[PDB]
């Protein structure tokens, strides 16, 4: 997405 | 008796043989090794080019 | 508590390079050996691949986010991880099922379990895991995908546990039958390590996923889900441990490991 | 009646024992004490031949010094090409239990045998294309331990029934029988000339036979246990013997006694194989402690070690040009050393 | 290089035959019967049992041929011939090349106090004394690598084959269990 | 050459004593496990007793158990067997044999009727 981060489904939304 | 009689005849036959001194027997083995020392490619490893294995 | 606890970028790469070097050593140690060329070590080979592959694939992520500090770029990396991750869990099951067949058939096994069949099974599992992983990451935003992952993992864990427990019962039956001609801790310890390491390392990630689906709003859950990076570290910590509890256990492999 | 013969035998044995001590003026150790040592002979695995399923029990080189044949208990006799590592032939045997295997000097035929008590001669040329057993030689009452060709027509074979037998492959019946051994005969060795051969048995005795006549010229004693491997010094006037008492011993045919012993305190395990170098200055043993030790024949010193085999090393051969040494193991691998 | 290529095609054929043989060799379970070669099937499982009646009673060399063997079938008839059998078992059991092989024991043909003074104070009768006398040798130097499987046979020959099949299954099981450190 | 000479065998009264001695030469005595074997008139060779390299492990046949005592001297290469309270069934030619290999637990072919590393044998007769 806009700001990618480690793994997937980490952020609740 | 048959096994014993055959064993006696063998010993008797191998008792009457001409034996040379161990000095001469050793000197012959020593002289042979010194002669064929250069021909042996285990004593003195051959250059990689001449070697059948790995070029 | 809803701060989203993040671990420093330097540590992901640390675990990344250690697991990477441990697994490439293990796969070599059996690739060179012809004695270590039985169907048993072909499944351990598949695991060593998966474990190493999820470390660099995850180590990659830490490098890319540091450099980026895109969307098409991630679907690429995530689809690798997610696919490479399933391949690991299926490989662990595949080792467990092989071990079960060698004990509960023992005679039939040798003819039914062919090098051909081992070759096509490993390839078929990896092909299914890769396709399912790419399919999951494309439809990540979907609710079903996460429910599939959780259900699949719980099934894999149930079967894996069941198999090793049933083995230990058959091992206890022998030790009991060797009472006429003259103890249980040997089997209980190895059974506790094998089923213990898998659960401790993996489950926490899948406990996050089931909360993600169930309780995103709950004050209690959000505090558990806040530590997402610590869960990823534990999934990476499994890749370095696998060689110790699977490969290094065999005398022939351990001898080749010490030699190299 | 038996007492007179048994007492007379003890008298003859003592007469031979006193005669040998009269010849022993200076030992081999004293003569070769004042020559430069070979140094450190370190050799590394140039090729690793793999394809055998089971333990490799015996092997033998060709006169071309390129091809070598190997035998394994799986029931396969595989002819390799050392230089390229390619397999040339692979023969399925009738009996899986095979303990010896020879390669004809001409390179046309190949012999093998084991617990089947029968020696199988296989034809390689075969204009038809396929390799099939030419003649199947039966007569030995015990397992066949060793077999060695003279030409394409005759083969010398030692078996585990205390008898070595000279065969004629054309007719397929024993030409001469060699009797004298009390224990199982384990190994054979032919001289450069096909006139004489030596055999070591499981009675700690080695015997020098005359192929033409068919009677034991000399009997050599000194070993403490069963002699497994025996090998002629390239000259043909001496031979080395490897026994289970963890000692190799060099004998002299003309001296008719022991010259030198190749023992070290660290080794407490049996010797499976024995072979000399081209010049004979080195003597490679091969022990059942999974490695091989290279000795200095003249000085009894240890030159090096060929380590790389996981399991027992059963066979060990040197080439006719003496370029490399190939050691077969219970690993199911040949290794070429240079 | 043309001749090197020609020799690869010959090596290609041979390699394709070895992989087929490799499966057959691993499938078949080898046995060693001593008190020639016979192949039999039990529930579509291949067994290759070799007799050693042709050889001499000096075993110390040719016995080494067998260690790839799955298990040894030992037969003992019930002079003091019974003690001579015990000494033979001890030797095979303690041998450096046979310290991994299991032994399936067969007691057939069913005074003892004269040839064995320990029987007078034994209570469990004669059958189980001869069974135990072999088990005390097996438990002493075993190390858990190999076990002994005793069996009583009136030498009728009916249901002898199944016993060997069940014992073969137990040896491979225990062999794997110990490999996985689960035993 | 491996030599094993038996001495101290002869005619004895039932219930009497005899001591057998076996002189060894050609091999290092201490390295080999030593055995005694007997061959009764019109019977086969049967094992009697063995003694380990050191002399720790000592085993007999049930027939001679608690009646015969084996002992080995390493300083003087010699193997003894003290035979107490003899009965007619003991009447046999007693041989002195050693295990083929040194430093070995297993002992093969000692009653093979063709074993090389076995002595000439001494006569022991138990009669009135
Ligand atoms: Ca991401």
């Amino acid at each position: 997405s806009y700001s990618l981060e480690h793994x997937r489904w980490g952020k609740p939304v | 008796i048959a096994q014993a009689r055959k064993l006696v005849e063998q010993l008797k036959m191998e008792a009457n043989i001409d034996r040379i001194k161990v000095s001469k027997a050793a000197a012959d083995l020593m002289a042979y090794c010194e002669a064929h020392a250069k021909e042996d490619p285990l004593l003195t490893p051959v250059p990689a080019s001449e070697n059948p294995f790995r070029e | 508590c809803y701060e989203q606890l993040f671990v420093s970028p330097e540590v992901f790469v640390t675990l990344g390079v250690i697991s990477l070097l441990e697994n490439i050593l293990v796969i070599v140690a059996i690739a060179k050996n012809k004695n270590l060329h039985s169907p048993m070590y072909f499944f351990i080979c598949s695991l060593a691949v998966a474990d190493m592959l999820v470390s660099v694939s995850n180590g990659s992520e830490t490098i890319v986010i540091t450099l980026l500090n895109t969307v098409n770029i991630d679907n690429v990396i995530d689809s690798v991880i997610c696919s490479s991750l399933l391949a690991s869990i299926c490989s662990l099951l595949s080792i467990a099922v092989d071990r079960y067949f060698t004990i509960f058939y023992a005679l039939q096994y040798h003819n039914i379990m062919t090098v051909k069949r081992v070759g096509i099974i490993i390839s078929c599992i990896w092909a299914a895991c890769t396709v399912s992983g790419i399919l999951f990451i494309i439809y990540s935003d979907s609710s079903a995908v996460i429910i599939c992952l959780i259900t699949m993992f719980f099934t894999m864990l149930a079967l894996m546990a069941s198999l090793y427990v049933h083995m230990f019962l058959m091992a206890r039956l022998h030790i009991k039958r060797i009472a006429v001609l003259p103890a249980n801790m040997k089997g209980a310890i190895t059974l506790t390590i094998l089923i213990g390491v898998f659960v401790v390392c993996w489950a926490p990630f899948f406990l996050h996923l089931i909360f993600y689906i169930s309780c995103p709003q709950n004050p209690y859950c959000v505090c558990f889900m806040s530590h997402f990076n610590l869960y990823l570290i534990l999934i990476m910590c499994n890749s370095i441990i696998d060689p110790l509890i699977y490969a290094l256990r065999s005398q022939e492999l351990r001898k080749t490991f010490k030699e190299i | 009646e038996l007492d007179q013969l048994r007492q007379e035998a003890e008298q003859l044995k003592n007469q031979i024992r006193d005669a040998r001590k009269a010849c022993a003026d200076a030992t081999l150790s004293q003569i070769t004490n004042n020559i430069d040592p070979v140094g450190r002979i370190q050799m590394r695995t140039r090729r690793t031949l793999r394809g055998h399923l089971a333990k490799i029990y015996a092997m033998h080189w060709g006169t071309d010094s390129r091809l070598l044949v190997s035998a394994s208990q799986d029931g396969k006799l595989i002819i390799w090409d050392s230089y390229t590592t390619n397999k040339v032939h692979a023969i399925p045997l009738r009996s899986s239990w095979v303990m010896t295997c020879a390669y004809a000097p001409s390179g046309n035929y190949v012999a093998c045998g084991g617990l089947d008590n029968i020696c199988s001669i296989y034809n390689l040329k075969t204009r038809e294309g396929n390799v099939r057993v030419s003649r199947e030689l039966a007569g030995h009452t015990g397992y066949l331990s060793c077999c060695r060709f003279l030409d394409d027509n005759q083969i010398v074979t030692s078996s585990g029934d205390t008898t070595c037998a000279l065969w004629d492959i054309e007719t397929g019946q024993q030409t001469t029988t060699f009797t004298g051994h009390t224990g199982d005969v384990m190994s054979l060795s032919l001289a450069p000339d096909t006139r004489l051969f030596v055999s070591g048995a499981c009675d700690a005795s080695a015997k020098l036979w005359d192929v033409r006549e068919g009677m034991c010229r000399q009997t050599f004693t000194g070993h403490e246990s069963d002699i497994n491997a025996i090998c002629f010094f390239p000259n043909g006037n001496a031979f080395a013997t490897g026994s289970d008492d963890a000692t190799c011993r060099l004998f002299d045919l003309r001296a008719d006694q022991e010259l030198m012993t190749y023992s070290h305190d660290n080794i407490i395990c049996g010797i499976t194989s024995v072979s000399f170098s081209k010049s004979g200055r080195l003597l490679l043993a091969g022990y059942d402690d999974f490695n091989c030790n290279v000795w200095d024949a003249l000085k009894a010193d240890r030159a090096g070690v060929l380590a790389g085999h996981d399991n027992r090393v059963s066979c060990l051969g040197v080439t006719d040009d003496g370029m490399a040494v190939a050691t077969g193991s219970w690993d199911s691998f040949l290794k070429i050393w240079n | 290089r043309n001749e090197e290529k020609a020799q690869r095609e010959a090596n290609k054929k041979i390699e394709k035959q070895l992989q087929k043989d490799k499966q057959v060799y691993r499938a078949t379970h080898r046995l060693l019967l001593l008190g020639f070669e016979t192949k039999f099937q039990v529930d579509k499982v291949n067994f290759h049992m070799f007799d050693v009646g042709g050889q001499r009673d000096e075993r110390r060399k040719w016995i080494q041929c067998f260690n790839d063997v799955t298990a040894i079938i030992f037969v003992v008839a019930s002079t003091n011939r019974l003690q001579e059998a015990l000494n033979l078992f001890k030797s095979i059991w303690n041998n450096r090349w046979l310290r991994t092989i299991s032994v399936i024991l067969f007691l057939n043909k069913q005074k003892i106090e004269d040839y064995f003074p320990e029987f007078a104070r034994y209570t469990t009768r004669a059958k189980y004394f001869i069974r135990d006398e072999f088990l005390r040798i097996s438990t002493a130097s075993g190390d858990g690598r190999h076990y002994c499987y005793p069996h009583f046979t009136c030498a009728v020959d009916t249901e002898n084959i199944r016993r060997v099949f069940n014992d073969c299954r137990d040896i491979i099981q225990r062999m794997h269990l110990r490999q996985y450190e689960l035993l | 050459q491996v030599q094993l000479q038996e001495s101290g065998g002869g005619l004895v009264q039932p219930g009497g004593s005899l001591r057998l001695s076996c002189a060894a030469s050609g091999f290092t005595f201490s390295n080999y496990k030593m055995n005694w074997v007997r061959q009764a008139p019109g019977k086969g060779l049967e094992w009697v007793s063995d003694i380990s390299q050191s002399g720790a492990s000592i085993s007999y046949t049930g027939s001679v158990k608690g009646r015969f005592t084996i002992s080995r001297d390493n300083a003087k290469n010699t193997l003894y067997l003290q035979m107490n309270s003899l009965k007619p069934e003991d009447t046999a030619v007693y041989y002195c044999a050693r295990c083929p290999a040194p430093f070995t637990r297993d002992c093969f072919d000692v009653t093979s009727t063709t074993y090389a590393y076995r002595g000439q044998g001494t006569q022991v007769t138990v009669s009135s």
